[PDB]
């Protein structure tokens, strides 16, 4: 029997991290990052608040094979602006605008 | 009106459904909120049953798979800690719920097994959790099996958090509708068609809450998909609200730990 | 099917569960799942090549038996659901077990 | 000498012996089935 | 052999609507179509579950039990 | 010699907590017990598992090298 067990896709097991960053060699100020256990749910979102800032020149991503839960995501940004900075400033874009996005919603729910 | 982000826009409001706009959000947003209200909202379940009678024409893993598939009662699920991040042995209070269901077939006729008749033995200490989800008139629950004079069956089930990722039972919500641009003003797909398109496809529910196209008019290649019609069904175990509220939250918590994540690591590495 | 053959008069296989000293070349497979009888009581999970059905047999110092046991099947696994003893025609044991398994 | 048994015609409760030729006595049935084991059963609905 | 507890596509709970169903059926005296509607099912996939469902449980029951 | 040898077992911790399962060979610190639900074999430490008896009751843990005996 070769069923993988369900909880390998959203556990973080032993010697692996959730982000790992490596240096791309291809193009000046890009970077590959890799994320474990997480799949099209976050990556997407990612990608489109990347493609929205202004100082990112590349953003994408892309699921290796459907067996394993990791996507790899590439960002490259004009000279002077580190990707993990827009990473970040991505991250807390996504952060307030759900937040907005609960708060209405209880708003509405409440009447 | 809290922040120019996301705006929200209830059509109906029920205890089971919901329907709402979404507005001044993209469309990654949205797919990402229904991916989480699908399979990320934990819920408590049915794991492991112990089977000590079973004297019924049902074999034990069809019994245990019914028994599994029974929604509980989730609404304090966030007081309860997971099974492998407790430090029990195999179960406690604090991290699971036992039911003991009894039956016995005494009466000529037919006696059927409800899920009302589960019995919850452990101590819940005040939480809002355990209890089989009754809907129907009658207040009977789901049809566990049926018995015949002479038959007995006696076991006794643990109850566990989980998600719906880790397996289908612990679902919460049945069926999402997601919807947007009723007409085809952004051209986001290619209608089939033998002589007309108009008339042989069907106008939408939503089509009337948007202005029909302008005959003779530019295709906008400057608009964007902003506003979504989503209807969300709750299987019962968690009102449609507080589905919506979590499914924000678990939402927002990934991209909490993804940032925590970011930050540790940078610090670590300098 | 399990059955037991009269050989001659008084050799005639038995039922039982086999132990590593009276009995000569036994199976690989565990024997602990058996029971008295010989025969493994329904509800009890196994596994691999376990013996679900104790026989031996005599050859004809010590050693006076062999086994004969039937193992289950190496690539299947499953729960004993229903065990069945009758006899024969002749009015020997006859033994039936089945093992029930879920495929998903 | 504790081994259970359930006749398969009137399910019947009986306790036999070695020497003692497996059959029912509140009737003639010869098919006997062994009762259920008493160790820890345990599935999960998973 | 018996009315599933959840819907196979969606995962809607449809099996506490068997017996009122059956009860819809043999007295209120409409057809199946009008009975699954009024039960509560708008979609084929929940329709389904119940209208193409066989109660084999029954047959099984009839057997004289231990 | 070793204890854990065919006495019923339950798992603990791990992505297996609570389960029910029999240890069938046990060599060196890793023991392979088998799982009633499951079809499948998991190796795990002797130590980390409890054990419990064949027909029921309390469990315990690897203290069983002292008792040198079951239940
Ligand atoms: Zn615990
Ligand atoms: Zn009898
Ligand atoms: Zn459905």
């Amino acid at each position: 029997m070769n069923a993988p067990d369900r909880f390998e896709l959203f556990l973080l097991g032993e010697g692996e991290s959730k982000l790992k960053i490596d240096p791309d060699t291809k193009a000046p100020n890009a970077v590959v990052i890799t994320f474990e256990k997480e799949d099209h749910t976050l990556g997407n979102l990612i990608r489109a608040e990347l493609l929205n800032d202004r100082k990112v020149l590349f953003a994408a991503y892309k699921v290796e094979h459907p067996f394993f839960a990791r996507f790899k995501l590439r960002i490259q940004t004009t000279e002077g602006y580190d990707p993990k900075d827009a990473l970040k400033n991505a991250c807390n874009s996504i952060i307030n605008k759900l937040g907005a996005l609960k708060t209405n919603f209880e708003t509405e729910w409440n009447l | 009106m809290s922040e120019e982000g996301p705006q929200v826009k209830i059509r109906e409001a029920s205890k089971d459904n919901v329907d709402f706009i979404l507005s001044n959000v993209d469309l990654a947003m949205a797919n990402s909120l229904r991916r989480v209200m699908i399979a990320e909202i934990p819920t408590l379940a049915i794991d492991s049953v112990e089977v000590e009678t079973n004297t019924t024409v049902l074999a034990d893993e069809f019994i245990a798979h019914r028994l599994g598939l029974i929604p509980l009662q989730s609404m304090d699920i966030e007081q309860l800690e997971y099974s492998r991040d407790c430090f029990c042995e195999d179960h406690c209070d604090k991290c699971s719920v036992v039911l003991t269901l009894q039956a016995f077939g005494e009466s000529e006729s037919t006696t059927n097994v409800y899920s009302k008749d589960l019995v919850i033995v452990s101590n819940l200490m005040g939480r809002n959790i355990g209890h089989p989800i009754i809907q129907d008139k009658e207040g009977n629950g789901v049809l566990i099996c049926k018995l015949r004079k002479g038959q007995e069956l006696k076991l006794t089930c643990v109850a566990k958090k989980g998600i719906a990722k880790e397996h289908a039972k612990w679902g919460p919500a049945a069926a999402i509708e997601f919807e947007y641009d009723p007409w085809n003003k952004l051209k986001h797909t290619d209608y089939w068609y033998e002589q007309d398109s108009a008339k042989e496809w069907p106008q939408s529910k939503n089509c009337e809450y948007e202005d029909p196209p302008n005959e003779g008019d530019p295709f906008d290649y400057k608009a964007q998909a902003d506003t979504f019609y989503m209807n969300v069904e709750s299987v019962g175990s968690i009102p449609v609200d507080q589905v919506v509220v979590r499914g924000i939250d678990t939402l927002q918590k990934k991209v909490a730990s993804i940032l925590l994540a970011l930050t540790q690591m940078d610090q670590d590495k300098v | 099917m399990d059955q037991e053959k009269k050989y001659g008069m008084s050799i005639t296989e038995t039922f039982e569960k086999p132990q590593r000293t009276n009995t000569l070349r036994m199976k690989h497979g565990t024997y602990d799942k058996l029971d008295d009888d010989g025969l493994i009581a329904p509800g009890v999970r196994v596994s691999g090549e376990d013996v679900i059905i104790g026989k031996t047999t005599p050859i004809s110092a010590y050693h006076s038996k062999r086994d004969a046991s039937t193992p289950l099947r190496s690539t299947e696994n499953g729960i004993v659901d229903q065990v069945l003893v009758t006899t024969n025609q002749d009015g020997l044991k006859f033994v039936k077990v089945r093992v029930r398994t879920t495929k998903i | 000498a504790t081994l259970k048994y359930i006749c398969a015609e009137c399910s019947s409760k009986l306790s036999l012996s070695r020497t003692d030729a497996v059959r029912c006595k509140d009737c003639g049935h010869r098919i006997l089935l062994k009762a259920r084991t008493k160790r820890l059963v345990q599935f999960e609905a998973r | 052999m018996i009315v599933p507890v959840r819907c196979f596509s969606c995962g809607k709970v449809v099996g506490d609507k068997w017996e009122s169903y059956l009860n819809l059926l043999q007295e209120d005296e409409l057809d199946e179509g009008t009975a699954l509607s009024r039960l509560g099912l708008k979609r084929y996939c929940c329709r389904r579950m119940i209208l193409t469902h066989v109660d084999l449980i029954e047959k099984f029951l009839r057997y004289n039990p231990l | 010699r070793e204890v854990a040898l065919g006495k019923t077992v339950r798992i603990r911790s791990a992505g297996y907590k609570g389960q029910l399962g029999i240890v069938k060979d046990v060599n060196g610190d890793k023991a392979t017990v088998e799982l009633h639900s499951k079809n499948k074999h998991i190796t795990i430490d002797k130590h980390k598992l409890t054990y419990y008896n064949r027909e029921g009751g309390e469990g315990i843990t690897y203290d069983e090298l002292v008792n040198r005996r079951g239940r």
